[PDB]
């Protein structure tokens, strides 16, 4: 293989070993011939000229190949960009083995962390500056049957070690809640309702902009509601100011925006009380003349009744929804009917963004779908914020690196997305460069985010898309373009990644090392053919009529037992919690002396009593 | 050379190859051990062996489309390539597994795949796959479709009318929903034209709205609605106070019919205006009217 | 007892013919239907009679009158709901079309698993081929040449994209609608009439 | 010479579209431009830069090309 042609950026070989393409073995290691994948080295004099591989075949012209120039060597420095003079006819082209692959492929930086393994050779690292990974940005696009939340935690996992990142601050915003396998006990779980083990997501609306709380608890007043809306916020800020002193608050610069609570069950009550109840008297509307607060329970007519009786109705509706507990009903910032809550802001910031792990996973699978959007732009507002006023103190987010996942982005990052959530983004896009605030993007249909939002990520990882709408899309947003690593994005195999970007020296597509075993992300989804492979019972839907009308999850009924109760309760893994009831306790006492803990269950307490998961 | 041999690699753009036909031209047919298979069909696969692992593809276009540049330059009269597009390989005896390792390089061999091969292409162990037909080219093959994944990710069914496609949805839910695999299916069918009653004579239950002979009956007790869709469907939609005064009468029928009936859970502090609970819209027209 | 005689009889089908009801409210009163069982089996998902351990398949006919772009109907609200959450709460959904090109785009590309038959005009195979992930250049451009029965699974419901040939059901189970046949009707001789009883 | 940004390209009266050369590796929406015709000199405001100066044609044939910004004429300076 000898270069016979320069051509600006892209020369082309003239084999001349007759049938050589037998895997050329040098020194013991067995070398291919040009392949798509391969590196190329030209050695002209002194310093090698080294290339990518990009076409095989009659493309170039068979003999012919397309290779494409990347780097060179300066005096036996490194493998560096820029070459010197571009080889012409005579010298025969040479390939990168794998010793001076590892060469090409070694950092003197220690920042740099070891990724995985190159798919050439299962022992070249990938060593990747984290510092780049965390500090400008990162994306990963793929399909769905690449195996995308493997590499994602892997990545994730390997960039939180004690040992390697005592400093390490991860926020994953994770929508299907399929990550807490993933991590079981290195990150904190936030859900609406947790179970054993997870904290409970909790917002304080008065914490937010009054903006955010016109659109998701007014619903969008922007006429006499929205202005009558804003008086009775600032009337409430100066007296919840006036009653309870606050520091660095008084009554001279009590701005809109200000993170102090006010009564809204009042207000609620207030609104409600200034719309429903007669006068006793007419002519006046004293509030003498009428012929609870927490309790959204209401008592001639009113004079002062308003024109936003559909926003109050739909506000003491949102009060008593389940779904919106976690909105209002915060336990240690519920409102009391003068202002007053148990805690404060700071305790939230510290209990989220303060823990004592390097991993903490937000979930917000049990949202309702309808204010979602404002919901993702006030926790990333909230975060940017905190640690932005803060950051001038050792706390902020500049000396604590702070890196948000946001996964399934393409629908509220689309093209036309007029949301809060992406001017959150955008902000953070343009302004926490120097903030020390990471973003990396998580999608499977690259095709609808916005050019220039993904244009802004540094390093990608590309996973297997075999759409070449998508594939148009992302080449549309990387600037280093090689026909080697353009061209094999839609035959990869599960597992396997392309890291493009800031975060290593050169493209490599490497092999997502898997996390170990007990650590893989998977979404608990039911068994279909397991649960409809079971015989038919008989069944009781009176209770369900009943959990129905009390809209309650609760009903009202390790091999534990209780011979009073006459419950055996078997527990099986991933923290999986079971009532079998009416079952005679002789029944769970000779199981107990069963084999050990199995078997006994599936042949009799499987189906024959009715459980309770 | 060997059977099962059709051409050569003569160029590779990733996951594009691009194959020469061999000189023994005119035969099209390429007899293998019995029946023959056509070469260069539109749906067909190929097979690439590289030392050990096989590297299979389907063909996407054949004929002038797929030669490259520089050759129609060199000769106009010479169509005889094809166009291949990698979807998976075969590993060690494992699997089949989707995803290429080693892309192949010029001069390799391409094999044209045997039933044999299909099958073992097509054939898994998994026991949550079932089999809802035979692949269009051989009818042995079977074709395993997981059951779980279909009816928990989703579907849809999207097909001309000539088609048939009542016919295909109605093998489908047959198959999904047999006894003696799961007997403890359920499915609830949406019919619009009522044209699927006649599939299922006496293996379903049949709700019309004006029943003959042994269909049941539809019912949709107006209690169950919630306010806003009651009123859409009874009052067609009033925006002024009428809308205040009918929410406040339903209120207090709900209450006096509380008071009537004891209800578990519910009282006068936990009852909402769309609490499911019956009360009597015969007396809310006529106070209403009367009034 | 609606609730057990709906999702809870011994028989695995419930097919609600709704041809008999009005059409001017039949999306409304889909959007109802498809509340209630979705507040059903949310609200007893721990229970046994809940979706999570008893799957709950729904099965939509003609839906491209009724999930369009800018459709103001309920229904359309309902199908989004289930599209998007029911993964977790053990509910599906199956949606039967002959228009692809008006459904919401949106909520196509969420169905995991397309069978494509034969498709005539080329609005609706674009459609189509804008709404899939897996797209294999030589599968998807036979589509207009679909033998009567065959079909071209795609999704994450198999290994591979493939051409099949469903099962034909046994004899004498077929989907017919019992409309009236004009030939039969309009050939008999004609009989003297007596629309006192019609008045 | 310096301070040099490319070359006009579409001419709709006071619609003035123009590519932004190229080694760019800049020209904000509220800057300032001077095209010298001559002897005197044109002064604009930038209008919209990103896609939107894009051609209509050009939107399909390239959509990620970013390299057109739209400028609209403002004033004149004399001799």
């Amino acid at each position: 293989g000898t270069v016979q042609d320069v051509n600006g950026a892209n020369i082309r070989v003239v084999l001349d070993i007759n049938t050589i393409s037998s895997l050329k073995f040098v020194d013991g290691q067995g070398y291919r011939i040009g392949q798509i994948g391969s590196f190329v080295r030209i050695p002209i004099g002194y310093i090698n000229l080294f290339g990518i591989v990009s076409q095989v075949g009659a493309g170039a012209v068979h003999r012919w190949i397309s290779v494409q120039l990347v780097g060179e060597e300066g005096i036996k420095k490194e493998f560096e960009r820029g070459v010197s003079q571009y080889p012409t006819i005579g010298d025969k082209v040479h390939i990168v083995t794998e010793p001076d692959l590892k060469k090409i492929y070694g950092t003197q930086n220690k920042k740099y962390i070891s990724l995985g393994n190159i798919a050439s050779v299962d022992s070249i690292p990938a060593l990747v500056n984290i510092d780049t990974l965390v500090t400008r940005h990162s994306a990963v696009l793929g399909s769905t049957g690449s195996g995308k939340s493997t590499t994602v935690t892997s990545i994730l996992q390997r960039i939180s070690d004690m040992s390697q990142f005592p400093s390490a601050r991860i926020i994953v915003f994770d929508i299907h809640g399929e990550y807490a396998a993933a991590f079981k006990g290195k990150a904190k779980v936030y859900k609406v309702t947790p179970s054993n083990n997870e904290l409970k997501l909790s917002i304080p609306y008065w914490a937010l902009t009054c903006d955010e709380f016109l659109s998701v608890a007014f619903g969008g007043l922007e006429g006499s509601g929205r202005n009558a809306l804003i008086d009775k916020i600032y009337e409430l800020k100066l007296q919840t100011l006036k009653r309870q002193e606050y520091e660095g608050i008084n009554e001279d610069s009590l701005t809109v925006d200000t993170p102090i609570p006010f009564s809204i069950h009042k207000l609620w009550f207030d609104l409600y009380r200034a719309e429903i109840s007669t006068h006793y008297v007419q002519g006046s509307h004293s509030e003498e003349n009428e012929a609870d607060s927490l309790k959204v329970v209401p008592p001639y007519l009113s004079n002062r009744g308003k024109n936003i009786r559909k926003p109050l109705e739909g506000l003491a509706s949102l009060l008593k929804d389940p779904r919106y507990e976690f909105l209002f009903n915060a336990d240690d910032w519920s409102v009391n009917l003068d202002g007053k809550t148990n805690k404060d802001l700071d305790a939230l910031l510290e209990t989220w963004v303060g823990s004592e792990e390097s991993i903490s996973i937000f979930d917000l699978s049990g949202m309702p779908s309808s204010i979602l959007d404002t919901l993702i732009g006030i926790l990333i507002r909230i975060l940017y914020d905190s640690l932005f006023w803060s950051r001038n103190q050792p706390e902020g987010g500049r000396e604590r690196p702070l890196l948000v996942v946001l996964e399934e982005a393409h629908t509220y990052l689309g093209k036309d997305s007029r949301g809060i959530a992406i001017d959150g983004v955008r902000k953070i896009v343009k302004e926490g460069r120097k903030y020390g605030i990471g973003m990396m993007l998580v999608s499977q249909r690259p095709s609808e985010i916005d050019s220039t939002i993904l244009s802004q990520c540094g390093t990608l990882f590309a996973l297997r898309m075999n759409n070449s709408s998508d594939r148009n899309h992302v080449l549309g947003a990387v600037s280093d373009s090689f026909e080697g690593l353009m061209g094999m994005l839609p035959t990869l195999r599960t597992g396997e990644a392309i890291i493009i970007g800031e975060s290593v020296r050169l493209p490599m597509r490497t092999i997502i090392s898997p996390p170990p075993f007990g650590r893989r992300p998977d979404s608990l989804d039911p068994d279909v053919t397991a649960k409809w492979s079971n015989n038919r019972v008989q069944g009781d839907y009176k209770e369900v009529l009943t959990l129905w009308r009390q809209k309650k999850v609760r009903s009202q009924r390790s091999i534990g037992y209780e011979a009073d109760s006459m419950t055996l309760e078997i527990e099986f893994n991933h923290g999986l919690v079971y009532q079998y009831y009416d079952v005679p306790e002789t029944l769970h006492t000779e199981l107990l002396a069963a084999e050990s803990h199995g078997k006994f269950f599936n042949s009799q307490i499987k189906n024959n009593y009715r459980f309770s998961r | 050379e060997a059977s099962t041999y059709i051409g050569t690699v003569q160029d590779v753009n990733g996951a594009n190859i691009r194959v020469v036909l061999d000189i023994n031209t005119i035969s099209s047919l390429k007899f293998v051990d019995g029946q023959g298979y056509r070469i260069g069909q539109i749906g067909s696969f190929v097979r690439i062996p590289i030392g050990y692992i096989n590297l299979f593809g389907i063909v996407s276009q054949v004929g002038a489309g797929a030669v490259p540049d520089k050759l129609l330059e060199v000769e106009p009269y010479g169509h005889r390539w094809i166009s291949v597009q990698l979807v998976g390989e075969e590993g060690i005896k494992k699997e089949f597994e989707r995803g290429v390792s080693q892309y192949p390089t010029i001069g390799d061999k391409v094999h044209i795949v045997t039933e044999p091969d299909l099958k073992k292409i097509y054939g898994t162990q998994n026991k949550k796959y079932i089999s809802l037909g035979n692949i269009a080219s051989v009818d042995s093959i079977p074709a395993l479709v997981n059951i779980d994944t279909l009816v928990t990710r989703h579907s849809a069914v999207l097909g001309s009318t000539g088609s048939g496609k009542s016919t295909t949805v109605t093998s489908i839910l047959q198959r999904i929903s047999d006894m003696s695999q799961f007997p403890s299916a359920r499915i609830i069918v949406f019919d619009i034209h009522g044209e699927y009653a006649a599939a299922f004579k006496g293996k379903a239950k049949v709700y019309k709205v004006t029943p003959s002979n042994n269909e049941l009956k539809l019912s949709i007790p107006y209690w169950a609605l919630t306010c806003d869709e009651f009123l859409s469907v009874a009052f067609g939609g009033l925006e002024g106070s009428g809308r205040n005064a009918l929410i406040d009468k339903i209120y207090e029928l709900k209450l006096q019919t509380l008071k009537r009936q004891e209800y578990e859970g519910i009282n006068e502090d936990s009852l909402t205006v769309d609490t499911p609970i019956p009360f009597s819209i015969h007396k809310l027209w006529f106070d209403l009217y009367r009034a």
